[PDB]
């Protein structure tokens, strides 16, 4: 469907004008009809988009009622209604039992919904956006008359005006323009006012002149052009639509929770289904059978799990929102720790998107600026007297102005009228001469001539701020070669001298290496002018050459680029460092790509692209060897003839990528080619052309300063700050989160075994139940709870950045190595410490382990009131039931107390809690809350009513105790080995 | 699914599982230790005792027809599983039984809760004590029995105050009273026991349990309903009385029964 | 005592009660202070 979009855009801007007007009915000068506008209109349908068809809130909250645990927990609460439906019916049950269990397990499933609903979130409006970049109104010429019209009411073929300040309203033909200048960021990324004109420039219809698109805006001068594109039609509404309607797709984490369901949910039926017919081999009324398998449901099934998953995931979002990281997905707060490859813009994303100085050359020297932000670097030169000649004339042949009321901020971030280079220098020179403003007040500029496209210069004349001479000095700066032609003498450390050959040279050197590190280059230059041959009154005609321009004094060069942000070179090497393969995707030059890829160190020194290796050997491309090249830099020109089985092998083949001047879709394709090798791909940009990207990416991380509205609404995070320094926080925290989901997850498995023994034991065995169904709730909706929450707290137990991505096929939240321990080890000692006190509560009262077999069924016979214990004394119905209960609620407290040990072993999965120590607060506060927990379950009036929990006697509480501490040791002692011996057979069957 | 290594699993879960089995197995040891062979460790849950009877109740209920036989052939089974117990010739010479006052008497230690003696004996109980009561086909002949408890000596009611039937063959000194109830009174209570009071011959206690007193008898007390109505749910609440004795609303057979008569002929 | 050994079918569930609200109260309130060492 959207594969069509994924193409580069086909157009019209080689017709000439007159042929264009054929083509749409159209006038150049007149425009539409009234008529014909309105024909058109319904012919071809509104200048509008339309939003995609979105699934609707309702189906999307009972689409997660029917998960796994959700359906059996349905099974569980029909059969509930079930066995009530049939004592209804049968005998009189005035109980409440099987009808509260059913209205407790269905809003168990309800609530569990809202949780993981609260997970799966969407927040989508990216065509919402878009809609908003096209104006309320556009000024069209009808009937030879311009008059405003709503925007939508636009069509293909009428007379279209634009001017200094308006939007695009649509994408149109330039027929007529006057200093035109706009801003194609949208489509680019970069936002340096692109002229447009008449005249037809480039093959590609994206790079020529005489092509305005809609979704950008006119910054100056005044145009007139024919709509060639409306609504859905245009180069960027379709971006819109490729990007809005581009499927979601599940995510790494909530892949992973769907897997362990599986895994869950199947040993629930199996043993489910395959004791339900043990029950009845022994000769089980299905009025029991459906009573067992009701609490074998509730026994397997681990009620709290999901929704701790999605607390422990929201409190890691919490501490990011705290380095000002925005989660907008709670899933996203994972899948930058799964993350194998990222694919960056450049322009507002790497780099501070502003035009900054970087190297100044004067006195045969080359000095390097800082560029960053908050200025961390070091100072250059200040000595020099030619210093302070070069920054005059940086200050005073310059017209940019900060704008009104920025005192408050910083000087690099202010807002300033005027062009990037010409902010630039003044940046530079308020910073580190003081006011420029103080410059030009103490030099009055009398006469200027501003930079002229034939001059390729600009000059000024100012009285000369010394009182001895009060005289008029000329500065004048423009192309470097320019601006050589014009000079005969050098301001060599302070005095002058002849322009020899030798500095002539090491001008071109200088020239040659700034320009190599894709920075643009400025020449300056002065001229102090005889005071004999210009009076105090002389007047300068800026019109014709009142004055010479020729044999003046070079003074130096200036170099300036779009810099890096501060953190971004460290971020990008400690993504590197943890496995991470850094690709850039930019829609700038390759030049000033391929610069800042080296100054990032996404190209690392010495690797090489085919077209080094062949300049440097001096020998064509073609007799490169394209594999000792790891190094490469594809333009989307030669992007757009490849396919993408030729895009796999590139990605395939190199290690340090660099895609620059490409399209938006072309974004997209890269990053569907990372993924299409099974890696997990995370997208950082800012602008509107990252959109579809963002979108497709994994997960998508866009700008929260510089970035636009339309890339915020693509990601599933926003850097508040623009401090790229948060990647790296965030693959560390998303890794941390995947471990600790582990051990919460061990650890809330592990008490099901103590909950399912029982009921098999009670069908074996002939017993009395050991522990009721109820009581199972109060420990995976009560006192687990907090436990297994605050398991997302625990620090890392190794430098968790030092090792490789995780393999998302083989390396799986949970597997074979959790469920043999939880299982099959911890489970099966809590199972045993829970029976124990079961016989110790019914021995010390009279029922002797060994008379306990097989009689279960004149215990639970209701018109027995009088069976014998192993003492020969009578106990009623009611009586022996409260014995029963109490078993019920010390089998509960034996589980909460076992649990305590497994807390702590979970706590680490290789260290010794000796290592790793007890720092984490909320764990311990789990431990104090679940054990008050339990003793107010126990011990507060009117519990045994409602819970059928009873008192426990003061020796009950310590029944479980050396099992608990069995845990402690073993699970220590099995670690121990782990540590001993990375060898494998304790690792490979236990390592979670 | 793994290689060979199904062999090295299941040599660990063998042992593994062996040693928890050990572990459990001994602290089930330990416990036993901790506990006498004469005497329960807690007797609280058993404290007021309960009061059972012979027909077993579908629920709390005992409804049939006269004009039928096979009608009340179930109640007559549990009525004579119990009696049949209490046959003369499983009270045979002077060991383990003895004759005991015919008449209501006071308490009779054995000593304590001991193995220094041999078994310690029990009075003997005539099921001919109990008069009047095939059972009746007509008109149930309900027997009433008191829950063993080891070392619980029951003791009556004092004629100090008011009393439910006041005053009337109050043996206060040695007899525990049974007086069945239903307003509704649609009946006809007639009452039989040892020495032929309503009540519990207190020479039966206390009990040494089942280890120190094995075939030990407890007395018996046959209540019959001659009741002159026919073919009506009649609810019919037998109490004990007594200082140790106390009811719960939730326990319905906390020292005392709930019978639903109903001879539908 | 002998027939007047009451005490033996007599347990303090009262006591037991206060006892064990005044204790899982306490391990609530010394939890707090633990978690709200930094909040
Ligand atoms: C318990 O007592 C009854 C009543 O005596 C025994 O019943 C048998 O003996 C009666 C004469 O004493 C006969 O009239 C009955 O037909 C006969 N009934 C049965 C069911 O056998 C009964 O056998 C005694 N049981 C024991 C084990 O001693
Ligand atoms: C109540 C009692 C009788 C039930 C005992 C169940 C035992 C036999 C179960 C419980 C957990 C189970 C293990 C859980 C995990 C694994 C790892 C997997 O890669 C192979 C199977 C294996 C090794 C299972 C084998 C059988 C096992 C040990
Ligand atoms: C009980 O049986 C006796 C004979 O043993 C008889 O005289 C008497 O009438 C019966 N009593 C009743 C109330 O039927
Ligand atoms: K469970
Ligand atoms: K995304
Ligand atoms: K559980
Ligand atoms: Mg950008």
């Amino acid at each position: 469907l959207d594969e069509l979009k994924k193409e580069v855009s086909m157009d019209d801007h080689k017709l000439s004008l007159d042929e264009l007007h054929n083509k749409y009915g159209t006038d150049l000068t007149r425009g539409l009809t009234n008529a014909r506008a309105k024909e058109i209109l319904a012919r071809d349908g509104p200048n509008s988009l339309t939003p995609p068809p979105t699934t609707p809130e309702w189906i999307k909250f009972c689409r997660q009622l029917f998960g796994g645990f959700s359906i059996l927990l349905w099974i569980g609460a029909i059969l509930c209604f079930l066995a009530y439906g049939i004592q209804a019916a049968t005998e009189d049950e005035p109980a409440n039992d099987n009808l509260y269990l059913g209205v407790v397990l269905s809003t168990v499933v309800i609530v569990t919904g809202c949780f993981s609903y609260y997970q799966e979130a969407k927040s989508s409006r990216i065509m919402d956006s878009f809609k908003n970049m096209v104006p309320q109104q556009a000024l069209v010429i009808r009937d030879g008359e311009k008059s405003t019209i709503n925007a939508e009411f636009v069509v293909a073929g009428d007379l279209v005006e634009v001017k200094g300040g308006d939007r695009i309203p649509a994408d149109l033909r330039i027929i007529s323009a006057h200093g035109c200048k706009v801003d194609n960021s949208s489509l680019t990324g970069e936002s340096e006012p692109q002229t447009r004109s008449p005249e037809f420039s480039s093959e590609n219809p994206l790079e020529t002149r005489n092509i305005a698109f809609f979704s950008t805006n006119c910054v100056e001068g005044t145009a007139r052009g024919v709509v060639v594109y409306t609504g859905d039609r245009t180069v960027m509404g379709r971006i819109a639509t490729l990007a809005s309607g581009l499927e979601v797709g599940r995510t790494p984490i909530a892949i992973e929770i769907e897997h362990f369901i599986h895994i869950i949910t199947g040993v629930a039926v199996f043993l489910g289904v395959s004791f339900f017919i043990l029950s009845l081999i022994l000769g089980y009324s299905w009025l029991e059978a459906v009573i067992f398998l009701i609490g074998i449901i509730v026994a397997n099934v681990p009620e709290g799990l999901l929704a701790t998953v999605t607390v422990c995931l929201t409190l890691t979002a919490k501490r990011m929102a705290r380095k000002n990281c925005l989660v907008k997905n709670l899933e996203a707060v994972e899948t930058l720790g799964s993350t194998s490859t990222i694919c960056s813009d450049k322009t507002g994303t790497l780099t501070q998107n502003r035009m900054t100085v970087a190297h100044m050359w004067f006195d045969n020297q080359i000095h390097e600026a800082d560029t960053t932000e908050n200025q961390s670097g070091a100072a250059f030169d200040k000595t020099s007297a030619t210093w302070s000649a070069l920054s005059r004339i940086a200050a005073l042949c310059n017209r940019a102005v900060f704008q009104a009321g920025q005192d408050n901020v910083p000087i690099l971030k202010r807002s300033v009228a005027g062009d990037a280079s010409e902010s630039a220098l003044l940046k530079c020179i308020e910073l580190c001469c003081g006011s420029v403003q103080g410059m030009r007040d103490r030099n009055p500029k009398i006469v200027e001539i501003p930079f002229n496209s034939t001059n390729k210069y600009q000059l000024s004349i100012h009285e000369n701020e010394k009182s001895s001479e009060s005289r008029y000095l000329l500065v004048m700066k423009g192309a470097p070669e320019r601006i050589l032609d014009r000079c005969s003498t050098i301001l060599l450390n302070g005095a002058e001298e002849p322009l020899k050959e030798d500095m002539k040279e090491a001008f071109q050197n200088a020239y040659l290496e700034l320009g190599g590190l894709g920075e643009r280059v400025l020449g300056f230059c002065h001229f102090a002018l005889p005071e004999d041959k210009y009076n105090e009154g002389y007047p300068f005609d800026a019109d014709e050459p009142n004055f010479p321009t020729t044999d003046l004094c070079f003074v130096g060069l200036m170099a300036m680029i779009d810099p890096p942000r501060a953190a971004v070179p460290d971020a990008v090497g400690k993504c590197r460092s943890a496995g991470i393969k850094v690709i850039m995707v930019t829609g700038d030059h390759p030049i000033t790509a391929k610069a800042i890829a080296k100054g990032v160190g996404i190209i690392s020194e010495g690797n090489e692209t085919i077209e080094d290796i062949a300049a440097r050997l001096n020998i064509p491309i073609g007799q490169v060897n394209p594999r000792d090249a790891k190094a490469c830099v594809v333009h989307g020109s030669d992007l757009k003839d490849l396919s993408t089985e030729v895009l796999d092998d590139i990605l395939h083949y190199h290690t340090e990528i660099v895609f620059a001047r490409t399209s938006p879709q072309q974004k997209l394709i890269i990053v569907e080619g990372c993924q299409r090798q099974g890696a997990i791909v995370a997208v950082t940009g800012d602008g509107v052309n990252d959109s579809p990207a963002l979108k497709k990416a994994d997960i998508g991380v866009a700008m929260g300063i510089s970035g636009s509205d339309v890339s915020k609404q693509a990601a599933d995070m926003i850097l508040l700050d623009d401090n790229f320094a948060s990647i790296v926080t965030g693959v560390e925290e998303g890794r941390l989160i995947f471990d600790n989901l582990k051990k919460s997850i061990a650890y809330t498995l592990t008490s099901n075994i103590p909950e399912i023994t029982p009921f098999l034991v009670f069908i074996i065995g002939n017993v009395p139940l050991p522990l009721g169904t109820v009581t199972i709730l109060c420990i995976d909706l009560g006192t687990d709870m907090v436990p297994a929450i605050s398991l997302a707290y625990e620090q890392a137990e190794s430098d968790i950045m030092k090792r490789q991505p995780r393999n998302p096929k083989t390396d799986k939240l949970v597997n074979e190595r959790l469920i043999s321990m939880a299982y099959g080890q911890i489970g099966m000692i809590q199972a045993l410490g829970g029976f124990f006190s079961y016989f110790v509560i019914l021995a010390e009262n009279g029922f002797l382990p060994m008379d306990l077999i097989g009689k279960r069924v004149r215990w639970d016979d209701r018109w027995i009131s009088d069976v014998e214990d192993s003492f020969g004394q009578q106990w009623t119905y009611e009586q022996r039931k409260i014995v029963e209960f109490t078993c019920h609620t010390s089998f509960f407290i034996s589980i909460v107390v076992v649990q305590w040990a497994d807390l702590i072993i979970c706590k680490t999965r290789r260290n010794s809690i000796f290592q790793q120590g007890m720092k984490n607060k909320i764990l311990i506060f789990g431990l104090f809350e679940e054990t008050a927990l339990a003793a107010f379950l126990s011990y507060c009036p009117g519990t045994d009513v409602a819970l059928r929990m009873y008192p426990l006697k003061p020796s009950w509480w310590f029944c479980a105790f050396p099992y608990s501490l069995i845990i402690f040791l073993y699970d220590e002692m099995r670690r121990f080995i782990i540590r001993r011996s990375p060898g494998g057979w304790v690792e490979q069957e236990t390592y979670y | 699914r793994t290689g060979s290594s199904w062999f090295k699993i299941f040599l660990f879960y063998l042992i593994f599982y062996g040693c928890l089995a050990g572990i459990f197995i001994g602290t089930i040891q330990v416990l036993l230790l901790t506990l006498s062979d004469f005497e329960p460790k807690y007797q609280d849950r058993v404290a007021p005792p309960g009061l059972s009877h012979a027909p077993y109740a579908i629920k709390t209920e005992i409804s049939f027809s006269i004009s039928n036989p096979k009608s009340y052939e179930s109640f007559v089974k549990s009525m004579h599983k119990l009696m049949d117990l209490y046959n003369e010739s499983s009270q045979a010479g002077n060991s383990p039984f003895e004759d005991c006052s015919d008449t209501p008497a006071d308490y009779i230690k054995r000593g304590d809760l001991d193995d220094s003696q041999g078994q310690k004996k029990a009075c003997r109980f005539s099921r001919m004590w109990l008069k009047n009561c095939g059972y009746a086909e007509g008109k149930p002949c309900v027997v009433a029995k008191l829950n063993r408890i080891i070392g619980f000596y029951p003791k009556p009611l004092k004629n100090t105050t008011d009393l439910p039937e006041e005053l009337q063959a109050n043996y206060n000194q040695y007899v525990l009273p049974l007086r069945c109830a239903a307003r509704e009174k649609i009946g006809s209570i007639e009452y039989f026991g040892l020495g032929g009071y309503a009540g519990f011959p207190l020479q039966y206690y206390p009990y040494y349990g089942k280890r120190l007193q094995k075939k030990y008898l407890q007395p018996l007390l046959a209540i019959q309903f001659t009741n002159l109505t026919q073919n009506m749910e009649l609810r019919i609440e037998c109490k004990v009385y007594g200082e140790n004795i106390d009811y719960s609303e939730k326990d319905r057979f906390r020292g005392r029964f709930e019978v639903k008569i109903e001879v539908k002929s | 005592e002998g027939p007047d050994n009451d005490e033996r079918f007599t347990y303090d569930y009262y006591r037991l009660r206060v006892v064990g609200l005044i204790v899982a109260a306490v391990l609530c309130v010394i939890g707090i202070i633990i978690l709200l060492a930094g909040k």
